[PDB]
C-alpha cells in the first residue's frame, strides 16, 4: 500500500499527465479497444512492477484506517476480477462479454463514472455488475456458438 | 461489424480527490529535529517527473480537501507555537522558545473585535489543553508536539462548501482583564505574521510588545491542527494537513524573554522575541497519493472540480507559490467502460487455432 | 469489509432466508450441481455486486481486530482459490477433480461442517486441501483421458 | 453414470454465530447527541427484507454471543449513569443529570442481601473509574460518556454456557455506613427499573429516595458494559452488545437533586428525581454480520444454536419484544462440498469443441 | 496471517529445513523445472492447506502494523499473480514466457535475490517484472506459433 | 533443445531475517500469572519437527534481530523488577515483591564506575516511569506490567551493527548521595545474578545488602525492554524480544524487606530478599515466523548471516542453552528464478490435445 517507486521507468505522476490528453477522448465518446489499451497500459504496467511495500515508511504508519480502507477496496476488486469472464485476446484489462446497451445506459452516466462521481445521474456500477454476473456464466459464453463452428467446419 | 462490450479496468490512470471523509493520509517531513514523524528525507523517486502540466475535469462525493485562497479550500496563516519557561529572576517572568509554521487559518470575527471565529460542537477526545505553566520545563532545546484538545474549535470553513473546525489550539498574546478597568486591551496580538517567514530570511528578526498588562499566551499546547468536517457530512480528523502547509515556507525559531520594569511608579511588562534561524522543510506524500497544484476551482452546485494547466507533484518546499492552491488526489480504483471491437467476444482463441491448422492443411 | 448493498436486487437477509430451505436437504445428504448451484446464487451474485466500501461507516471504525481478521481470511481465501483447479462448465463456484470417498467422508463429517463445526467429527478441511492440492496437477488434469481423445477420433 | 467431486463455495449463503472469541463487531447508533459513535440515520438499506423467517440449525467451537432471557444468552435489565453536581447551597447536596438505558443484567447474589455477583480475575488496563466527584463538572447538559475500569468486575453469566465479567462500573444508590451504627441499611437501591423504559411513555416520572443517611452513588463513571468470557476460553471485550441493548428500549432523561432538611433534630435526606423526556434509538448491524430474532436455543452439550421460525433482522427500535432472544451472526466463510455430475471433471471445453467441429463436418 | 498448523502432514520446519538441501543447488545454478518443482511442492503444498485464521491467537493482537504490511505485500503479490502469464503444464507456480538473458543478468544478480539482498548487485524485481509485462501480453503469447500449426498440420 | 524461462514461486520454501526495521511479531507465553499477553499454553503443532538442522546462508538489508553473546546479537542478563510497598513501622521501611528475569543486557560504561550506557536521542511518548513510590498498594500479590518511558534510555549496542538504545528502565539498589559526603558509595547494586537463575532451583536463594545510607531503588516502573534501532537506520520498537529471552531461565519469585537498625549509634540499612519460588516459561513464535539457533554469524561489510548445523525451533523454554544465539526469521515472499524446460514455453496443452486427436484417428 505503500512504495518507493524508483526502479520503474515511468512514475504515476508521468502516468497521468501522459494519459490526460487520450482520456479527453475517453470522457468524450465511446472508444475501441486499441485506443483504451494504448491509454491504460502504462499504469496497468506501473502497477504491475512494484517490487515490494517499502518498511522505512511503512513501519511509521500510526493510524491505519485508511490503508485498511484502501487494502480492503483492493481486496474487493481482486475478488471481484478473479470471477469475471474476459476476452482472451486483452489481457491488461477485463473485456466482459456483456453487449454495451445505449438506451439502458446514455453515454452522460458512463462519464460521470469516468469523472468519479457517485450522483443518481452516474452509471449504477452495483446493477451493472448484477447483470455481467448474470450474463457471463461460463455455459453462456466458452462454448463457441454455432455460426463460428459452422465456419471452421 | 462493430460490438461494443463492458470492460474493468483495474488500474486506471485516473486520479480521484481525497476528501473530507478520507481517514488521514500519510505526509512525509525530512526534518525530524523540528517536525514529528512520519519522515522521510529521500528526494520524490522520480524528481524529473514533479512538476507535470495536466487538465482536471472531475467530480466528487464528499468535499475534497484543498489548500490555498480560493473557495472551498483552507487559507493558510502562520501558526506560533510558545514554550515558557518560568525565571526566579525579580525583573523576569518568562524566557522563550517560539516556532512559527504555515498551518491553516481560521475564520476571523469581524464585529467581535477581530477574534477567532469558535465553535463547540463535537468536542473530541484527549487530553484537555494545559491551561497553566509546568515549572519544571525539561530539554527546553527540544520541542515536542503534544496533542491536545482546545477549549473550545476554531472555525477555518462555515460555507456551502462545508463547515471545518479544528480542536487543536490555536497560541496568541493577551491581556488577562477580567478584573482591570475597561482601558485594559481585549485584542489579542500574533508574535508573527506571514512576512516573518518569506522576506529577509538571513536578516534578523524581532518582536517587541509592550503594555502596563501581563503578557498571557493562550491557548497553549505544542500541537497541531486536526480538522474536521462537521457538516454536510462528519468525517474524521486530518492532522496531516497542517504538515504540507508548513513546507511551503521556513519554519522560524524564536527565542526571546518577558521582562518588568517600572514606568510612571507602574508595573511595565515588555516580551522581546529575537530570531536569526530559519529552517527549510519538504513534506511529501507518496503513491498512490499525489497533489495537484494550481488554479484549483471547486464548484460545489455540481460538485465539480477543475483546473486548467495544473501541476502534479507530490513534494512540497519553500518555493511553493501561495497563488496556487493544493488538491489531495490519490490513484483512482478500477472503473467500468464501454469499448468497441470489430469482432465478437470469444473466450479462448481455441477456433482461431483449429482454423489456422485446417489452413495449414 | 463495510458494505450498503442498496442498489441491490437482493440483500443479505433475503439470500440466507431464501437459501434456507433448499439448504435443509443440502444438509441431508449429496445434491447435484444443478441444485447447489441454484442454491448458490444469489449469494455469489450478491457478494460479485458491491459497488464499493462505505466511507461513512468505515471511517468511524476504532478497533480494526475483526476487520483485519476478516480480511485476512478473505485473503487466505482468495490465494487458495486462485490454484485451485475447477470444471470449465461451473463458474460460481469451484468443482475441483477430487473425488468424494464416502468411506473416507461418511456424511456426518460433511453436515457437521456445513453446521460450521470443528469438533473431532467434522470433515478435516486441511487434509482435504491437502489431498485436493496433490490431486489436482495440472499435468494429471488438463490432459482429456485415452477415453475422451479416442472418442473424439 | 454418477461422479461426485468436492466443490468450494466461497460465498455460500449460510450464516455462522458470533462468538465471544471474536473482536467487537460495528453497531451503529442513529443518535449522537445521547449515544457514542459509530453513528448511522440511515434505515436499512433493504428495509423490506427485515423480518424474514428462517429456521435455523448450526454448530459453533466457542460460546455464542446472544442476548435475551434463556440459557446461554446475557438478560437485559436498566442501566443508569448518573452526573451529580456539586452546590453550594447549605440545603443541597447534588443537581443529578440520569439517563437510564438497556445493558446487560449483572447476576445477584441471592444469600449477600441481593448485591452483584463480583470477579476480580483479569483485571483490564485502564483508566479507573473516579471515585470523587469533580467540582468543576462543565457542560452538564451534554453527556460525555468515558471508559472506566471498575474496583471490581461484575458476573453477567457463571454456568456450564461460560464464565462471563464486565468491568466496566455499574451505578446504584447506597449509604456510606462504614462509621455508622447496624440500622445503616445496606442495600443498593437502583433509581430506575424496567417499568421505567416501557410503560406510560409520554406520562410524568418521579423518583424518591429518602432516608436518614446521605446517598452516595457508585462505582461512578459514565461507562457502558465491556464484557468478556474468562472461562472456558479467554476472549475479547466487546462493548458493543450494549449498544444493541439501549436501542430495544427508549432511553429515559431525569434530572434531579440531592435535598437536606430536618427531622426530629436530625439531617434527613431526600432524593429526587423526575424525567418527562423519552428518546427512541435504533441500533444496527451492516453485512456481513445480521441479527437472528427468536427463541434461539443454545446446546452447550452438543454445541448447537437452533431455532423455529426465527426472525432475519439488521436493527433493533424500540418495539422490540424481549421475549425473543437476540444471536449475532456473520455470514458464513466458504465451504467444501460433494456435488455429483453425469459426467466427468473436464478442464477446458476443448473435446467438446472439437466434437462439435466434427459433427458440422 | 496467524495459524496453527496442526492437521497438515508437513509444519513450516520441516518444510524449510528438507528444503534447504536443494536449495543448496538451486542457489548454485539454473536448475530444471522438475528439480524446481520438486524443491518447492512441500512449501506450495502447506500454504494451500492452512484452514482458518487461529482466533485464539488472532484476538490477542494488540499492533495490528505488522500483519497489515504482511497482508498488504501478500495482496500485492496475489494481485501481480493473477496478471501473470504461466506455462500450463506446470500449477504449483507460474513460469513465464520470458527467456532468461544471461548476459542482462548474470547468476549472481539471480543468487543475491535468492539469498533475499536489495543491494546494487541483486536482480532488479521491478525491472524484471516491466519486462516480463510487456513480453507476456496476451495477443503475443497465446497463439502457439507458426512452427506449432505446420507440425499439426 | 534447453528454453530457460523466468518463474515466480509464490510460496518458496526459503526465510528471511526478521530486521530491526520490522514491526513488532506476537511472541506468545503460556503463563499469563507471571507474564502479559499474548498468552498460549499449547504445545508446538508440530512438535516433532523441533531442532530440526539446517545450514543458512542469507544477506539481508537491514540489521537482523538476533540474541545472544555473538557480534550482531543482542547479550542477555537478568533484570529484575522490584514492587515496593511502604511500610507503617519505624524500624521497617519497606517490603518487596521481585522479578528476576533473563532479559536484555545494557552496555556498561567502564570507566563511569561500571554503570550503563545511556542516551537521550529520539525520546519516546508516553507515561514516564515513576520516581515516587505510591502509598496505597493494593493488588501486591498480583504483579501488574505497565508500560513506562525512563528518564534516559540505556545502550544495548553501539557498533557497527548498528546502535540500539531501549527506553525502557532499567532498575537497580543505588545510594542518594547528593547531599552526603564522599563516603557514600555511588555504585549500584544488582539483587540478583545470572546465577540466581538458573543453579540450585530447588534450594533457598537469599541476598542481603548493609549500608549506613538508605537503600534506593531505580529506575522505578513495571516494564520490559523496548529496544530500537536508531543507526543506520530509524526503526520501531520490538517489546517483544525480552518474551523470548524470559522463556531461556525460570523466573525467580523473590519477597523481602527494607529495615533499619542502629549500630555505632547511627542508622543500620539491612535489605533482605528470599526466594524459593521459581517459575518455568515457554515463550513461542508461529508461522510464519520461526527460530534459527545455534552459531548465527553476522558479517555486516557484506551483510551476510551464515550458520553451520543451526536448529530450527519455534519455542524457547528452560533448557535453553545461551552458548546459542537466537535469529529470529520468517517465511520468504515470493522470489523470482530462472527454470530450465526441454521445449518452448506453451500457453495451453490445445496443440497436445489435437496431435492426440489426429494420432488417433
Ligand atoms: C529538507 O528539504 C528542504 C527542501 O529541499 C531542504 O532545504 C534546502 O536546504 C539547503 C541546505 O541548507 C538550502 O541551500 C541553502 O540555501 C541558502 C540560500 O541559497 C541561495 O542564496 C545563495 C546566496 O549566496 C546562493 O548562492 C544560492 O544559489 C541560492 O540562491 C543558503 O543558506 C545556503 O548557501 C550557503 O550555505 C551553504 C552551506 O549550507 C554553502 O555551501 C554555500 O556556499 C552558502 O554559503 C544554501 O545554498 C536550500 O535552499 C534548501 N531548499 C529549499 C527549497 O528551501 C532541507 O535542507 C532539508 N532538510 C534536511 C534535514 O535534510
Ligand atoms: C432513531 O430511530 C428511532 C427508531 O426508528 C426513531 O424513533 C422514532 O421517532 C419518531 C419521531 O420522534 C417516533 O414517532 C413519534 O412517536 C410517538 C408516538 O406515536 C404513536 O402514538 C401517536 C398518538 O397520537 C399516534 O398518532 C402514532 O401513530 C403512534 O402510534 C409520538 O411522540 C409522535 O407523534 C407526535 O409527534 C410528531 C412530531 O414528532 C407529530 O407529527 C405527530 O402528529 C404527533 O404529535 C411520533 O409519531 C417513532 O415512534 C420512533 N420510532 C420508534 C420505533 O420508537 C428516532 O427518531 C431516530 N432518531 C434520530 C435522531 O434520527
Ligand atoms: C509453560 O511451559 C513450561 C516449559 O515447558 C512448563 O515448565 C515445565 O513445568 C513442569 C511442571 O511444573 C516441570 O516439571 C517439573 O520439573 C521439576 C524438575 O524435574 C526434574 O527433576 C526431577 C527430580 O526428582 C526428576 O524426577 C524429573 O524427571 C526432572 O529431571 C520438578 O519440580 C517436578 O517434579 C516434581 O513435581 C511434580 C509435580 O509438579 C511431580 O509429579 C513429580 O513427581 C515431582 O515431585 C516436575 O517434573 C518441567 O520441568 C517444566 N519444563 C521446563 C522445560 O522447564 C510450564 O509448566 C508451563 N506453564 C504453564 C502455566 O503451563
Ligand atoms: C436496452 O435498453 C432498452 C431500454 O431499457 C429500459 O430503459 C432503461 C432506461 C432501464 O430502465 C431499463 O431497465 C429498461 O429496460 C431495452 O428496451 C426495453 O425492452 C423491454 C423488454 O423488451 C421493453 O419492455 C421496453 O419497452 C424497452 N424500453 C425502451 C425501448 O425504451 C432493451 O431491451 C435493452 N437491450 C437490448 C436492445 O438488447
Ligand atoms: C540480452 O542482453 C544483452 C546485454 O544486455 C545489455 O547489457 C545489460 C547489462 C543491460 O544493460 C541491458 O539493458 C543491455 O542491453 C543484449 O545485448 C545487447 O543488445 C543490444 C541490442 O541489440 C546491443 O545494442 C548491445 O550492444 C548488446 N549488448 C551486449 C552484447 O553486451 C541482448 O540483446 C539481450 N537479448 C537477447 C540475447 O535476446
Ligand atoms: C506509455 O509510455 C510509453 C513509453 O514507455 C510512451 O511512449 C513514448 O511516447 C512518446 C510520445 O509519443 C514518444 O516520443 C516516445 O518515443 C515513446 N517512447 C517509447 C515508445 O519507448 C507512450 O506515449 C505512453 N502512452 C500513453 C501515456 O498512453
Ligand atoms: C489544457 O487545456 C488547455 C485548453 O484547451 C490547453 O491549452 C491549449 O493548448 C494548445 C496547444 O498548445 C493551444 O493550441 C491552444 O490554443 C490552447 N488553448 C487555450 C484555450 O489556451 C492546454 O494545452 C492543456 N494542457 C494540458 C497539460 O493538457
Ligand atoms: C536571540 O538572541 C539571543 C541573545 O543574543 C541569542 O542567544 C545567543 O546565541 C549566541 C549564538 O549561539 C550565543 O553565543 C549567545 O551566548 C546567546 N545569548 C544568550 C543570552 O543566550 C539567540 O540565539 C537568538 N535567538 C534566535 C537566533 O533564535
Ligand atoms: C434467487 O433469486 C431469484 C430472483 O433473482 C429467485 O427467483 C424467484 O423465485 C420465486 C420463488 O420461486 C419466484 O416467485 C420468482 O418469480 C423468482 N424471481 C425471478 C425468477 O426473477 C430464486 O428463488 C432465488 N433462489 C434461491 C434463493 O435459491
Ligand atoms: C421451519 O420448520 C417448520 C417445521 O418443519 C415449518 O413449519 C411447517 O410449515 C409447513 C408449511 O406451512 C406446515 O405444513 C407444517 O405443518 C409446519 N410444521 C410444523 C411442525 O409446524 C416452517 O415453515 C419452517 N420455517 C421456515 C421459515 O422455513
Ligand atoms: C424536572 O423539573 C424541572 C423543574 O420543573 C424541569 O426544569 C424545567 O424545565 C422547563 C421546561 O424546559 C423550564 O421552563 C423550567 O425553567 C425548568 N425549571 C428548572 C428549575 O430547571 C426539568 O425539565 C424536569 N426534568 C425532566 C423533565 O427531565
Ligand atoms: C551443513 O553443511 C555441512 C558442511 O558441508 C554438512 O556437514 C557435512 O556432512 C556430511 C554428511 O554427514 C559429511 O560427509 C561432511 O564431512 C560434513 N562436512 C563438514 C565440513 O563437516 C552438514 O551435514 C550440513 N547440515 C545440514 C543440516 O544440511
Ligand atoms: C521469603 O520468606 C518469607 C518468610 O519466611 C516467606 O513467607 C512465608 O511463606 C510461608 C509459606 O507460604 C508462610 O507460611 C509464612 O507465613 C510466610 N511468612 C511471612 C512472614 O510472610 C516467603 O514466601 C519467602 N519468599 C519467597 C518464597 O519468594
Ligand atoms: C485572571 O485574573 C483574575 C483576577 O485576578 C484571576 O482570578 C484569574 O485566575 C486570572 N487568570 C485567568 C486565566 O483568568
Amino acid at each position: 500500500f505503500i512504495f518507493t517507486l524508483i526502479a520503474v521507468i515511468m512514475g504515476l505522476i508521468a502516468v497521468t499527465a501522459t494519459a490526460a490528453v487520450a482520456g479527453v477522448a475517453l470522457h468524450s465518446s465511446v472508444q475501441s479497444v486499441n485506443f483504451v489499451n494504448d491509454w491504460q497500459k502504462n499504469s496497468t504496467r506501473l502497477w504491475n512492477s512494484q517490487s515490494s511495500i517499502d518498511q522505512k515508511l511503512a513501519n511509521q504508519i500510526n493510524d491505519l484506517r485508511q490503508t485498511v480502507i484502501w487494502m480492503g477496496d483492493r481486496l474487493m476488486s481482486l475478488e471481484h476480477r478473479f470471477q469475471l469472464q474476459c476476452d482472451w485476446n486483452t489481457s491488461d484489462f477485463c473485456i466482459t462479454p456483456q453487449i454495451y446497451n445505449e438506451s439502458e445506459h446514455h453515454w452522460d452516466m458512463v462519464r460521470r463514472h469516468l469523472q468519479g462521481r457517485e450522483d443518481n445521474l452516474t452509471l449504477d456500477i452495483s446493477k451493472l455488475k448484477e447483470q455481467i454476473f448474470e450474463a457471463s456464466k461460463a455455459h453462456l459464453n466458452l462454448v463457441p456458438g454455432t455460426e463460428a463452428i459452422a465456419g471452421v467446419a | 461489424a462493430n460490438y461494443t462490450y463492458w470492460a474493468y479496468v483495474p488500474f486506471p490512470p485516473l486520479i480521484r480527490a481525497v476528501t473530507w471523509m478520507d481517514n488521514p493520509i500519510e505526509v512525509y517531513v525530512n526534518d525530524s529535529v523540528w517536525v514529528p514523524g512520519p519522515i522521510d528525507d529521500r528526494c520524490p523517486a522520480k524528481p524529473e517527473e514533479e512538476g507535470m502540466m495536466i487538465n482536471i475535469s472531475i467530480g466528487y462525493r464528499y468535499p475534497p480537501i484543498c489548500l490555498g485562497r480560493a473557495p472551498g479550500c483552507l487559507m493558510p496563516a502562520v501558526q506560533n507555537w510558545l514554550v515558557e519557561v518560568p525565571t526566579v529572576s525579580p525583573i523576569s517572568r518568562f524566557t522563550y522558545h517560539m516556532v512559527s509554521g504555515m498551518s491553516l487559518r481560521p475564520r476571523v470575527n469581524y464585529l467581535q473585535d477581530f477574534s477567532y471565529q469558535r465553535s463547540l460542537k463535537f468536542r473530541p477526545k484527549g487530553k484537555p489543553c494545559p491551561k497553566e505553566i509546568p515549572k519544571e520545563s525539561k530539554n527546553t532545546e527540544v520541542l515536542v508536539w503534544e496533542e491536545c484538545v482546545a477549549n473550545s474549535a476554531v472555525i477555518l470553513q462555515n460555507n456551502e462548501f462545508g463547515t471545518i473546525i479544528d480542536w487543536a489550539p490555536r497560541g496568541q498574546f493577551y491581556h488577562n482583564c477580567s478584573g482591570q478597568t475597561q482601558s485594559c486591551p481585549s485584542a489579542q496580538v500574533s508574535p508573527a505574521v506571514d512576512s516573518d517567514l518569506t522576506e529577509s530570511l538571513d536578516k534578523h528578526k524581532h518582536k517587541k510588545l509592550q503594555s502596563f498588562y501581563p503578557w498571557e499566551w493562550g491557548e497553549k499546547g505544542i500541537s497541531t491542527p486536526r480538522p474536521k468536517i462537521i457538516s454536510p457530512v462528519s468525517g474524521p480528523e486530518h492532522p496531516e494537513l497542517w504538515r504540507l502547509t508548513v513546507a511551503s515556507h521556513h519554519i522560524r525559531i524564536w527565542s526571546g524573554n518577558q521582562t518588568l520594569e517600572t514606568r510612571d511608579r507602574k508595573p511595565f511588562y515588555t516580551v522581546d522575541l529575537n530570531s536569526s534561524l530559519t529552517v527549510p522543510l519538504q513534506s511529501c506524500v507518496k503513491p498512490p497519493y499525489m497533489l495537484v497544484v494550481g488554479n484549483i476551482v471547486i464548484k460545489p452546485d455540481s460538485q465539480t472540480i477543475t483546473c486548467e494547466n495544473c501541476r502534479l507533484l507530490t513534494c512540497i518546499d519553500s518555493t511553493f507559490n501561495w497563488q496556487h492552491r493544493i488538491l489531495l488526489v490519490r490513484a483512482r480504483e478500477g472503473v467500468w467502460i464501454p469499448v468497441s471491437m470489430d469482432r465478437p467476444w470469444e473466450a479462448s482463441p481455441s477456433i482461431h487455432i483449429l482454423t489456422e491448422v485446417l489452413k495449414g492443411v
